[PDB]
């Protein structure tokens, strides 16, 4: 039926920079269109309906334009707290669709990770499983690439990946990266390494352990 | 004030059938439709239906006309979505949603949503595992359980700052989670840190002390 596109998927900007975001319906809607802020982990709010017509409590630095198939919406020096989703939706008639989405994030500068390792606890040793924890806290930006490492060869099985949303007080990710063995595995080899490739070097960050140390 | 209390999290077996409740108060319940909202973990929104309390009439999106049933009971001012032959593409949360004075207005106050998980997988206890190595990064590894989800604190929130608490991800029917927690390193190990661990589902609480190797 009736399909909304966003656009775009994601963008970066600071607080006191002015963006658009835009939302193009696929047939004529006329002015009816809302727009819905979520904030993560948090249910929807409305922002603004029949395309320019704020809610209630809705601060005046929020303009929505435009008419029949396209749609903007613009933040006027964005404040801290309007970092998060933005959905578009029609209420032309029923069925409501919404776009899929625009994620606004904080933009700040690079900053590389700070990587601890953790061998297996003595104690899941005795479980028969034995896992390698690698935490990757507070880099930008979001992108990384982990490889763990056992004796030099990479280990691609069991490697479980974990990403944080944007930290709302300093604007960086963090990464948990869990590689799972058998504990009978695990002591068959000495030396594992968490190995991050991130913009900020050119060369990895690598931490390791070795077993019986 | 208006507000709308949603049924609480949903465990149920593919083919099973689900039913969630939407009690609302501090508005006139049959002055206003109710909407049905799907969301998806991480993923955009999608609208399934309407009930009016009035007289009982509903309105769905095609695709889930068959598959959702909208009731509504006046003297509980309590509306319900019952979702059949339930598969893993249902598991998502699930909101009310008040519309507006008109079924097709911007709809203005949502709900907080029940969160339904459709999986054969059965109800399991974590296992909780420390992780111990001028700040000092600690954590916790909470391993093997289901479903979603588990709380993790640190000295029972007394240790808010430097967290960084990991989304869970699911492997072979198991979620596994993890925690960071980063301190000054002159106050560990002197000033103990503990994480605490809350499984609801299993009914387990879990506090482990993180202790040198």
């Amino acid at each position: 039926e009736l399909q909304m596109t966003q656009s775009p998927a994601s963008l970066s900007a600071s607080v006191g920079e002015t963006v658009t975001i835009t939302c193009r319906a696929s047939e004529n809607i006329y002015s009816y269109l809302a727009w819905y802020q979520q904030k993560q982990g948090k249910s929807p709010q409305l922002l603004v309906y029949n395309a320019k017509t704020l809610a209630e409590g809705v601060p005046s630095r929020f303009s929505g334009s435009g008419s029949g198939t396209q749609f903007s919406l613009k933040i006027n020096s964005l404040q801290p707290e309007d970092f998060g989703s933005y959905y578009c939706q029609h209420h032309y008639g029923t069925p409501l669709t919404f776009g899929a989405g625009t994620k606004l994030e904080l933009k700040r500068a690079d900053a590389a990770p700070t990587v601890s390792i953790f061998p297996p606890s003595s104690e899941q040793l005795t479980s028969g499983g034995a896992s390698v924890v690698c935490f990757l806290n507070n880099f930008y930006p979001k992108d990384i690439n982990v490889k763990w490492k056992i004796d030099g060869s990479e280990r691609q099985n069991g490697v479980l990946n974990s990403w944080t949303d944007q930290d709302s007080k300093d604007s960086t990710y963090s990464m948990s990266s869990t590689l799972t063995l058998t504990k009978d595995e695990y002591e068959r080899h000495n030396s594992y390494t968490c190995e991050a490739t991130h913009k900020t070097s050119t060369s990895p960050i690598v931490k390791s352990f070795n077993r019986n140390e | 004030q208006v507000k709308l209390l949603e049924s609480g999290p949903e465990l149920v077996k593919p083919g099973a059938s689900v039913k969630m409740s939407c009690k609302a108060s501090g508005y006139t319940f049959t002055s206003y439709v109710m909407h049905w909202v799907k969301q998806k973990p991480g993923q955009g929104l999608e609208w399934i239906g309407y009930i009016n309390p009035y007289n009982d009439g509903t309105k769905y999106n095609e695709k889930f006309k068959g598959k959702a049933t909208l009731t509504s009971d006046k003297s509980s001012s309590t509306a319900y979505m019952e979702l059949s032959s339930l598969t893993s593409e249902d598991s998502a949360v699930y909101y009310c949603v008040r519309g507006g004075y008109r079924p097709y207005y911007a709809m203005d106050y949502w709900g907080q949503g029940t969160s339904v998980t459709v999986s054969s997988a059965k109800t399991t206890p974590p296992s909780v595992y420390p992780l111990a190595p001028s700040m000092v990064t600690l954590g916790c590894l909470v391993k093997g359980y289901f479903p979603e989800p588990v709380t993790v604190t640190w000295n029972s929130g007394s240790l808010s700052s430097g967290v960084h608490t990991f989304p869970a991800v699911l492997q072979s029917d198991l979620y596994t989670l993890s925690s960071s927690v980063t301190v000054p390193s002159s106050t560990w190990p002197s000033e103990t840190v503990t994480c605490n661990v809350a499984h609801p589902a299993s009914s387990t609480k879990v506090d482990k002390k993180i202790v040198p190797r």
